[PDB]
């Protein structure tokens, strides 16, 4: 992650980098706490 | 009124048609062909005009017969070449 | 009651008059919405259509059950050319037909109001034809009395045939707006 | 309903035709199909104008394929032995749009002129073996050939060779069948010539119905009459116990087995 | 006829048939195992097939 | 209900983007995807086309 | 106003479909619904169609219920399948124009100012294309006879995305014919083409007879057009035309002999090698 | 109970010509629809509409039927004379093959738990060139059907076994999930005529003559070429005569081309002079 | 029928085609390609695309898929 | 995006898309001819990839 | 009466759609849905047109549409199936029905039941009957009881799409 996008209070929007690959904008799936991402925390993330 | 196939209008014919001296009737094609109603050519070394074309205009129900008529001619030979090629060549239609 | 009904409307360029104030436009206007919002206070799953019955039959909307879409629709109506009653009596015919639920009984009320240049014959026949399909008419006749309601009169006469008391036939004289009379005639009465 | 048309086979019996008709009269494709073959085997060389009337009718005014079929082998089973009175039934089946149809009347034209060489009937089926869209039936068109000529062994190889190189897997396997039907229980050796390439066919319904015409062919043969015949078991044990070898050509290869070996060797295929 | 009609045939039926990667092998681990690296892309194993 | 369905479509694994070139026909882009490529678009998009500077 | 109008299969396949759904239920002679599709130029590209419901009395013949609400609802319903699609007329199933039809043209009109009827005839015909396309015009006519709202031609073509094409070509492949010209085919194509010039002659002259008679009212377009077909006929008999007719069908028979020289060659070349491969066969059998 | 090894799903014409169209109206994203038909009995499933649904993002899954879209638009068809079932969901790949991944076998399962026969059509219309098209149909294996010593679908009729599967659908498990229903398309005898429309020729282009100055050009091209191949028949008859093909069939098709040009040109001619006069 | 097959050869020389270096003769009918994606095939080339022309190293268009040299 | 670079018969053009592949793709009749020479910005479609419009 | 395998038809009637043109108001259509000896009458001629909708498609096998035997009974009755709009004692006069039946006295008893062609009944959500003469010859035809016997198709009831299998996020 390298842009919260401010969170825009509810729905955060977060933001990833796959490198080489790309810059996608994510959500959250099933994830309990969704503040542990710390912004630069290596987040997890899925294929499609 | 002329058919094609002898639409070759002599000079004498168009002074004995509307009345001029055959020495202005190249005039009266000139203009007849600038105005854009007939288009065609002037080959007055045998003094003859091919027209190949004539302003579209409004009939009356005695020359619509006429054009019935002359379709009924154009149908019986096209009917005719039909036929004539259709039975010779009885073997080769797919 | 569980009924379909199909608000005629006579766009006529008789409505200009101003026999019933403040025009007969707005007294048309009026009616239809009083009798909408009735039929909707009825049992609410009741359906109101609209036609108008211009120089040549046309369609406003067909059978929905928000009135409001047909009152907007009904607001535009502008008088131009005369009635033709047979022909826009036949179309609602066609819109009941066209009725999602067919338990919904066939009613038409169509507001009258211009000389109906038919022939009685063709009335009666109508009114047979109607009779036969389960149609119940509703006339609100306001305007050439003299001129028509002897027609409409026979017409309502045959819908009913004996014991007929579907199809009504209510006359108002010129006096005021024209709703006073329709909040309480036997077509709105029971509604 | 099959069993009842196996067992009033031939008789004209009304009940077991009311009983039938009465089972057609559904829809389901189950029944259908036994039902429209009892009618056939009941009503079977009768011409029975009702018959051929009422299955006709249910045929264009069904929806199952399946029932199509049952009724198509029902209507050429009834022009059965009747070779020139069915030709109208026969034309128009063969200008019907239904293909089941249009193979009933294929199988129209075998049943009415079984084994009469009838050089009419042999043109239709030719003609449309080439002619028709659905190798369904040209397939149909090819075995009805090989039931017209079976009075004169001989030919058939004439008439199926040319059939047997052809590029549609269905009228290769038609040939076979045909080659079978014709020369059943009668190990004519120009037959078995024919049919075994076709063994390796690189089609599998061709390759079975290679197996089950040999079968047919040498039915009841032994070494001396017939040289291939060791060979042909040898083949048909080695489709069986091959791993790559396709079901289906494993089972023309079982059936094969089994007609071959048909009725403990004391059996015979004789159309006539 | 039917011969040169067979042969269009199965040349455009064998030609519907997807390509295949060009690879050089690492090396034969394994008998029809193959460490074969594919360009560009990383380096597989293989399950060689019986011809 | 128009809102709902712009909504209903507006997923949110969207991939960021440049929007490096802008061209007039109405409104066009030639973003460019980070996964690297240049993507042309005739219908701008639900953007506003705020000026939508290079 | 629209030069063209191109319709699609699928246009044309859903007509089919309508008019048998509903035909199977009941008998309704026409059914009727609306086109959709885009313009590009004058180039109208009607490339799907929905039914809507319809109903008309065939006495009265000013008697009809085509119902613009489902018209709406069903076209927002394809506008959010697919957008690039506008209401661009309609089409009714009947071989010929009704009463109603002007009428039906003021109600779509609401939806398309530019309506464009394609009447899709389902009875297949051999000679013609399925489709065609009126436009409503009324405006004062040159010749000062009355003026009424009547309808107007507008030319139809059937043409198909390549999405289409993949599929007529794989519905038809069975009974199609070789995009190639087989000489076969070609004489049959002129045999056709008689066939058509002659039906169209006909038509023609039913017409011309016709109005002579006085059944039918003088058109001044039909007229124009007739006259002018007249005068485009050409001339045979003239000299140098049968000179230019016959030196060039000298050349291209010159060209047909020649082929036909090296065909016998080649043909004798090859039972040379056949003879000669069947004596080798002969001979070696022999010994 | 089992599924026989002769059921196909038959998809009329029109159901084709949709899919494909809203397959190439939306590639390379994913397209999903309804399959509108009737179940006959038991060996046919007969596609008689397809019914596009909205592109709604989350691809093509169980969130993406949208159901008041569906219900509404069953009315009005219903309404229309369409009282037709939901005979299963077609779905485009773009591009990428005929076969189900995941969330293809999830909805197919919805589908089926509404009503056990409800097939999954899969149309590639990148892969769809003309001339080939690539649409398979699909139902799932039950859980219970493999693995308690049965196999998936019975066999009764040699009709099942006359088409191959594709190396495409196998690897993802064309017969280890669910099976492959054969397609039969179900032509009438209109919609062939109307569709042979599309490329009928006119009488125009019958009866008319081609440009005469390409004509010559193209006679004049073709017997030069023809030249050069009868120079090179020459050298290979005597080499071969001498030391004991392609000349000679380039040469056989070349005839064929000059004389069916110049024939039918001939006989365009011909025809023309005598009807136009 | 033979004549329609042909027009399906002629078809698979398709018009969408992507372009990509021909590497080498593998054997009689087919051959190995590097196209313009970087990446390395092996393929069959259709029927009589000048295997006289269609020498190592050279510039030849492939079906995009199979991607078949034509 | 990506460049013709040599026009192909008048019905085919090689253009080479920005990421680097290059593809034989169509002309669209609309289009117009003579605008698309070498180095020609076009906007390919995205999967017929037929030259839709040019750009500048 | 009812061969095993085919029921009554009558769960399957939904009011919602029921109807029956040229019906005398004293006598209404809850009467022919008895097996009691309560009529229906017909209003102005001696015709009569009666609608009935089903919930999901059925196959209708027989018909038990019987009346009293005093000359007021049904004499030709002809069968529509599938009507996209109710229609009128015009059309029903022209329209090529999908069954034709000419009752006779036999099947108006009690003990009367007509089988129709059972292969064109095979999906039927609404059925019109249109009664045209009566046994002999009356201004008034009355119907004593109606209802069909066959079986139901199976329904796909959409509406009831649900996720039964997964998460519910997954796309492609
Ligand atoms: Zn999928």
């Amino acid at each position: 992650c390298t842009k919260i996008i401010n969170a825009d209070s509810e729905d955060p929007k977060y933001i990833i980098n796959v490198k080489q690959f790309a810059k996608f904008v994510v959500d959250l799936s099933d994830q309990v706490a969704p503040t542990d991402i710390e912004e630069g925390m290596r987040v997890g993330v899925d294929r499609n | 009124t002329r058919p094609a196939n002898h639409r070759q209008l002599t000079f004498e014919e168009i002074a004995k048609s509307a009345k001029i001296t055959v020495n202005e009737v190249e005039l009266l094609v000139m203009k007849a062909l600038s105005v854009g109603l007939v288009k065609g050519s002037i080959d007055e070394v045998d003094k003859r005009v091919h027209m190949t074309w004539v302003q579209p205009r409004v009939l009356d129900l005695q020359q619509i017969k006429g054009m019935k008529d002359r379709l009924e001619f154009w149908c019986t030979d096209v009917k005719s070449m039909e036929m004539l090629v259709e039975h010779q060549a009885h073997d080769i239609l797919t | 009651v569980l009924e379909s009904t199909m608000v005629c409307v006579d766009n006529s360029e008789y409505m200009r008059n101003g026999d019933f104030l403040p025009t007969r436009l707005q007294a048309q206007q009026d009616a239809v919405n009083i009798v909408c919002h009735s039929k909707t206070r009825s049992n609410p799953e009741n359906n109101v259509g609209l036609i108008t019955l211009a120089n040549d039959c046309e369609v406003l909307t067909t059978l929905t059950p928000d009135t409001g879409r047909i009152l907007s629709k009904l607001h535009t109506v502008q008088p131009k050319g005369k009635i033709t009653f047979c022909t826009g009596i036949r179309v609602a015919h066609l819109a009941l037909k066209h009725r999602q639920g067919k338990n919904h009984k066939m009613r038409i009320i169509a507001f009258v109001g211009s000389p109906v240049e038919d022939n009685e014959k063709d009335l009666v026949k109508l009114a047979k034809r109607l009779k036969k399909e389960k149609v119940n008419v509703d006339i609100i006749n306001f305007g050439e009395e003299e001129v028509n309601t002897e027609k409409l009169t026979a017409f309502v006469n045959t819908l009913n045939g004996k014991d007929g008391t579907g199809s009504h036939l209510v006359t108002v004289p010129p006096g005021p707006s024209l709703a006073d009379a329709l909040i309480s005639s036997p077509i709105l009465a029971g509604e | 309903s099959l069993g009842l048309g196996l067992a009033a086979m031939g008789t004209a019996r009304q009940d077991v035709y009311d009983l039938l008709k009465t089972n057609l009269y559904q829809d389901d494709a189950v029944t259908g199909e036994a039902a429209g073959l009892a009618l056939g085997l009941v009503m079977l060389g009768s011409k029975n104008a009702q018959a051929i009337e009422d299955m006709v009718g249910y045929a264009q005014e069904t929806q199952h394929e399946k029932i199509l079929r049952g009724l198509a082998v029902g209507i050429a089973l009834v022009m059965y032995g009747r070779m020139e009175e069915a030709d109208a039934l026969i034309e128009s089946l063969c200008r019907d749009k239904d293909p089941i149809l249009r193979r009933s009347g294929m199988y129209t034209v075998a049943m009415a002129y079984c084994g009469s060489g009838n050089n009419k009937a042999i043109r239709r089926l030719l003609h449309v073996a080439v002619s028709d869209v659905n190798d369904d039936v040209r397939r149909a068109a090819v075995e009805s050939l090989g039931f017209i000529l079976f009075r004169t062994p001989e030919q058939c190889p004439s008439v199926v060779s040319l059939l047997s190189e052809s590029y549609n897997p269905h009228v290769r396997y038609g040939a076979a069948m045909a080659l079978g039907i014709c020369c059943a229980g009668t190990g004519n050796k120009e037959a078995i010539n024919l049919l075994e390439p076709m063994t390796n066919d690189p089609v599998n319904y061709v390759r079975q119905g290679a197996l089950i015409a040999s079968a047919l062919i040498m039915i009841q043969q032994t070494e001396i009459t017939c040289p291939k015949v060791n060979q042909f078991r040898q083949l048909y044990s080695k489709v069986i116990n091959d791993k790559h070898d396709d079901v289906m050509a494993k089972f023309g290869a079982i059936l094969a087995q089994g007609i071959l070996d048909a009725g403990g060797h004391n059996v015979t295929i004789s159309l006539q | 006829l039917n011969a040169k009609v067979r042969l269009l045939r199965e040349e455009l039926q064998l030609l519907q048939e997807q390509g295949s990667y060009v690879g050089e092998v690492v090396r034969a681990m394994d008998k029809k195992k193959v460490l074969v690296k594919v360009h560009p892309e990383g380096k597989f194993v293989v399950d060689v097939d019986k011809n | 209900e128009n809102s709902e369905k712009i909504k209903v479509n507006k997923t949110l694994p969207y991939l960021v983007s440049n929007v490096i070139e802008l061209l007039d026909v109405g409104k066009c882009a030639v973003i460019k995807t980070s996964t690297r490529q240049t993507y042309f678009l005739p219908v701008i998009g639900l953007v506003d086309a705020e000026k939508l500077k290079p | 106003a629209v030069q063209k109008v191109v319709v699609h299969p699928l246009v044309l396949l859903s007509v089919v479909d309508h008019f048998n759904r509903i035909g199977k239920v009941g008998n309704q002679k026409r059914v009727v619904g609306v086109l959709l599709g885009s313009w590009q130029k004058k180039v109208l590209d009607v490339s799907n169609s929905f039914a809507v419901p319809f109903d008309e009395d065939d006495k009265d013949d000013s008697v009809w219920f085509l119902d613009h609400d489902y018209l709406e609802n069903m076209y927002g319903m394809f506008k959010k399948v697919n957008a690039r699609e506008r209401i661009v007329g309609w089409y009714h199933t009947g071989p010929k124009l009704h009463k109603n039809d002007i009428a039906i043209n003021e109600l779509m009109k609401r939806y398309c100012p530019n309506s464009v009827l394609v009447i899709i005839d389902v009875k297949p015909k051999d000679l013609g294309l399925p489709t065609e396309a009126y436009i409503s015009v009324e405006e004062v006519h040159d010749d000062g006879t009355p003026t009424s709202k009547t309808f107007e031609h507008v030319t139809s073509e059937i043409g198909a995305e390549e999405a289409e094409e993949v599929g007529v070509e794989h519905l038809l492949r069975d009974i199609k014919d070789t995009t190639v010209g087989t000489l076969s085919q070609r004489i049959t194509n002129q045999v056709h083409g008689l066939k058509g010039l002659n039906s169209k002659l006909l038509d023609i002259r039913s017409y011309l007879e016709k109005v002579a008679t006085g059944k039918l009212p003088i058109n001044h377009q039909i007229i124009y057009q007739l006259q002018d077909v007249f005068n485009l006929l050409p001339d045979v008999s003239l000299q140098e035309f049968v000179k230019a007719f016959y030196l060039k069908t000298n050349d291209q028979m010159v060209v047909v002999y020649l082929a036909s020289l090296i065909r016998s060659v080649v043909a004798l070349h090859n039972l040379i090698n056949n003879k000669i491969a069947n004596r080798d066969a002969e001979k070696k059998e022999g010994q | 109970p089992a599924v026989d090894t002769a059921e196909q799903v038959y998809i009329s014409s029109l159901a084709l010509l949709k899919m494909l169209k809203h397959g190439r109206a939306g590639v390379p994203m994913e397209v999903m629809g309804l399959m509108l038909g009737e179940f006959v009995d038991d060996y046919t499933v007969r596609v008689i509409d397809v019914f596009a649904m909205p592109q709604s993002g989350t691809g093509v899954s169980v969130e993406a039927v949208d159901p008041v879209f569906q219900a509404k638009m069953l009315d009005m068809l219903k309404q229309t004379g369409r009282p037709e079932m939901v005979v299963g969901w077609y779905h485009s790949h773009p591009g990428f093959g005929c076969w189900l991944s995941g969330v293809d076998i999830n909805t197919q399962q919805s589908f089926e738990a509404l009503s056990e026969r409800a097939v999954a059509v899969v149309v590639d219309p990148i892969q769809s060139v003309k001339g080939k098209v690539v649409i398979d149909a699909f139902r799932l294996i039950n859980a219970n059907m493999m693995v308690l010593g049965h196999e998936p679908r019975q066999t009764t009729s040699n009709l099942g076994h006359l088409n191959k599967p594709s190396i495409q659908a196998l690897i993802h498990g064309l017969n280890r999930h669910y099976y492959s229903i054969t397609i039969n398309y179900r032509k009438n005898e209109l919609e062939q005529k109307m569709l042979l429309n599309l490329h009928k020729k006119s009488w125009m282009e019958g009866l008319t003559l081609q440009d005469y100055s390409e004509h010559c050009k193209h006679n004049e091209s073709v017997v030069k070429e023809m030249l050069e191949l009868a120079k090179n028949y020459n050298k290979a008859v005597e080499e071969e005569d001498k030391m004991t093909q392609d000349p000679k069939r380039h040469l056989e098709e070349h005839v064929d081309v000059l004389m069916t040009s110049n024939i039918v040109q001939c006989l365009a001619a011909m025809l023309d002079t005598v009807v136009f006069k | 029928e033979f004549l329609h097959a042909q027009e399906e050869v002629k078809r698979i020389q398709s018009i969408p085609l992507v372009i990509g270096q021909f590497l080498e003769a593998v054997d009689q009918n087919t051959a190995i390609v590097g196209s313009t994606t970087g990446s390395n095939y092996y393929v069959r080339i259709l029927s009589t695309i000048d295997r006289e022309l269609l020498k190592p190293n050279a510039s030849v268009a492939l079906h995009k898929h199979s991607n078949a040299l034509v | 995006v990506g460049e013709v670079l040599k026009q192909l018969t008048e019905e085919k053009f090689i253009v080479k898309a920005t990421n680097g592949p290059r593809y034989v793709v169509g002309c669209r009749r609309q289009l117009d001819k003579s605008k698309l020479k070498p180095g020609t910005r076009v906007a390919l479609d995205m999967t017929t990839l037929t030259i839709m419009r040019y750009l500048p | 009466d009812i061969p095993k395998g085919y029921m009554d038809l009558m769960p399957f009637i939904n009011k919602a759609g029921c109807e029956c043109l040229n019906e005398s108001d004293e006598h209404g259509f809850d009467n022919c849905l008895r097996k009691d000896t309560t009529f229906l009458e017909s209003d102005c001629d001696e015709q009569l047109l009666i609608t009935v909708a089903f919930n999901q498609p059925v196959k209708l096998y027989s018909m038990k549409f019987q009346g009293p035997d005093n000359g007021q009974g049904p004499k030709y009755v002809k069968i529509f199936i599938n009507l996209p709009r109710s229609m009128d004692f015009e059309e029903a006069e022209r329209s090529e029905p999908t069954q034709a039946l000419e009752l006779t006295e036999d099947d108006i008893k009690e003990d009367g039941i007509v089988p129709l062609r059972y292969v064109k009944f095979q999906n039927v959500n609404s059925v019109t009957i249109f009664v045209q003469s009566n046994q002999g010859e009356e201004e008034t035809t009355r119907i004593s009881y109606f209802t069909f016997i066959g079986t139901p198709v199976q329904a796909t009831n959409m509406n009831d799409f649900k996720r039964v299998v997964g998460k519910k996020g997954e796309s492609h």
